[PDB]
């Protein structure tokens, strides 16, 4: 079972810029690796097959190249439309064809702290015997916001989830929707709910809070 | 002009089957290789299955190597996918895709031709209706902040929620969020707007939740 | 599997008042859906069939209509014999007919609350081995009437049951007889009981109670 | 003139079989459909069987698809209905209806006659008779708020037991309740009546329950 990997997660560009995008095997598959785009709500495209043979119909700003055992694709100048989900491929000279984990690229901006608001459960909800509290993070930039939930000034965990949207299309900007469930009967074993936002744009932890 | 149409799915109760097809148009179908590949939400490409031309040979992803099988008709240009003994683990988009070549054994070529994926869903579940609770603005201590409001549509199976505020008359500063699964198998999403805290006692704020696949409307005012 | 969703529960209204019935499927089944209605103690029949069309001997009163894929029952003006409860069912092209829960028809009344009595448990249940205690509700309008048990000042739930009365013919009153079941054991080791009777008639919740 | 008469019914236990049957009259019998449809208390119509004219098509619910079977006599104007391997669940009323059509396939209309539905009951429990536990009334602290007395009837089997005060003399203020069923097997009733409470130290008040099945009757005194 020979895997491939790509870099870790993702890559920040502006338009206009250089984006190196490398993927390897942890053992020889074959002489020649694939790649693919793919966008939102749509089917993967190919991009560049046989390592070096570029795809009919695809811009010559996608160019393949590679060094020692791991292969590369390399776009020459960035442009709005070219940022997507790309895959690498490796067949095995069989139908067992393999991808990569997969990359991204985002849109480069600077850092800015999220604004953050709590919302205390409704009464219909308790009335439905559950609890819910929503830790709401918007327009912040870094992907990498991180939310933990206190209940009677004690950290809690396992009991939670979390969601995140797509980067704005216009403010390039990310929203992080945190929610804290509790059931009836625990709920009201506690005073003071609260949630602590970490983010690289706060010079402090920001706290919201209800009772 | 060239195209691959996919077809079937749907939900299925676990250990169930479930069969899918998929048309080829604008191309010679017997000139070519055919494969199955599926994305989960959230996660990657992954590959199930593949076909040579001629049915020469065939090949299976080991996670379905004992539960899938694939064939196609050649004259009737389509491919087929028989999907036995679903789990949940298979909940993905399946897609229908071209190879290239018609050898399989070919490391040169690779997908250059991609259908639609359809969505396959199994679950111990029925399609159980959203319940809607609304989200107050802490007005008394955001108010120099801005306001957000917001509500909740909870436990409903069916993925495709649409919720939108003022019968899509509020569009500016929504923020919708992506559902996230629960472990009693029904999602649950949030939906926020901020708006000045000026108005929140001036315009009254409604978000319409719409569940096309049981024909629910609930429409849900939110206040301080 | 497709089911059919009707009103909530019920309608309120007054004789010569207007009164809308609708029913929509979670799924399209048919073009045409058939209205039936039912008295207490009796088989149901059919007023409506092909969406618009009258059955024969059916008054004028009953209309056909409907907007999208919402049906609806419209009555232009309520008689006292048109309280009863309506149902809707669609065909699918098959013999198995699908059914609504159906609607039901109540008169309309001034909200007021009921008189509360209590009857703790008889000699001849303890001697059984057994304990049963009463809470009843008298003449009130509304058929929502909630009520509580309590023992020994604690909530309790689970070991109760409820039965009411179908609307008075004259007074247009319901009365509600709620039971909470105790082993002689059980019954013996408390020292207070209690019921709490909450309303809509009620400015505040009545509690009563006996040793 | 147009009329449908149900026959059968009765007190069963589970994993045992009951038969029903309907006579046609009025009308020609083979001419349209027939149908099977159930009402538990409390529950809205539950649709059960159905059979076409000529029994082209035959459909049963899921609940009962592999228990109950469908048949009709045309020589002698009847539908049957086999129920087999009997449950608590499967407790309702019964009826027969006649289809407006002689096949299902038509969606244009609805059902046209019903008949006079009988009773199904399946549970592990004898006609045991009911007993008598009178509920002495609060003169102490109701004496101004009009007096309430009463008594419960408790462990009977069957439906239909009976309950008057006075041997059915009191009628007035009376407030007598459907019965509830007890996770026992047996059913437990209450039943109250309001007087004025300058009558309690007067008027005796006799609780009278008539039960037939179990050739049960039984006489309580409710008195403060």
């Amino acid at each position: 079972d020979i895997q491939l990997t790509q870099s870790p997660s993702s890559l920040s560009a502006s338009v206009g810029d250089r984006v190196t995008i490398t993927c390897r095997a942890s053992q020889r598959i074959s002489s020649y690796l694939n790649w693919y785009q793919q966008k939102p709500g749509k089917a993967p495209k190919l991009l560049i097959y046989g390592a070096f043979s570029l795809q009919s119909g695809v811009p010559s700003r996608f160019s393949g190249s590679g060094s020692g055992t791991d292969f590369t694709l390399t776009i020459s100048s960035l442009q709005p439309e070219d940022f997507a989900t790309y895959y690498c491929q490796q067949s095995y000279r069989t139908l067992t064809r393999t991808f990569g984990q997969g990359t991204k690229v985002e849109i480069k901006r600077t850092v800015a702290a999220p604004s953050v608001f709590i919302f205390p459960p409704s009464d219909e909800q308790l009335k439905s015997g559950t609890a819910s509290v929503v830790c709401l993070l918007n327009n912040f930039y870094p992907r990498e916001a991180k939310v933990q939930w206190k209940v009677d000034n004690a950290l809690q965990s396992g009991n939670s989830q979390e969601s995140v949207t797509e980067q704005d299309s216009k403010d390039s900007t990310y929203s992080l929707s945190s929610t804290l469930t509790l059931s009836k009967a625990d709920y009201e074993k506690h005073k003071v709910y609260a949630c602590e936002v970490t983010h690289q744009g706060l010079s402090s932890p920001v706290t919201k809070s209800f009772n | 002009e060239v195209q691959l149409v996919e077809s079937g799915g749907g939900l299925v109760q676990p250990g169930r089957s479930l069969r899918l097809s998929c048309a080829a148009s604008g191309f010679t179908f017997d000139d070519y290789a055919m494969h199955w590949v599926r994305q989960a939400p959230g996660k990657g490409l992954e590959w199930v299955s593949g076909i040579s031309w001629n049915s020469g040979s065939i090949g299976y992803a080991d996670s379905v190597k004992g539960r899938f099988t694939i064939s196609r008709d050649n004259a009737k240009n389509s491919l087929y996918l028989q999907m036995n003994s679903l789990r949940a683990e298979d909940t993905a988009l399946y897609y229908c895709a071209k190879d290239m070549g018609y050898s399989g054994n070919d490391d040169y070529y690779g997908m250059d031709v991609w259908g639609q994926g359809t969505t396959v869903t199994v679950s111990s579940a029925s399609t159980k209706g959203p319940s809607v609770f609304p989200l107050a603005p802490s007005s008394k201590s955001t108010s120099g902040g801005t306001a957000a409001l917001g509500c909740l549509v909870k436990d409903y199976f069916p993925e495709p929620v649409t919720v939108s505020w003022n019968s899509g008359a509020l569009t500016s500063g929504v923020h919708t969020f992506p559902a996230v699964l629960q472990s009693s198998g029904l999602y649950s999403l949030s939906s926020v707007v901020t708006v000045p805290s000026s108005s929140l006692g001036t315009q009254t704020y409604i978000c319409n939740v719409n569940h096309k696949p049981s024909n629910t409307k609930v429409d849900k005012r939110v206040e301080p």
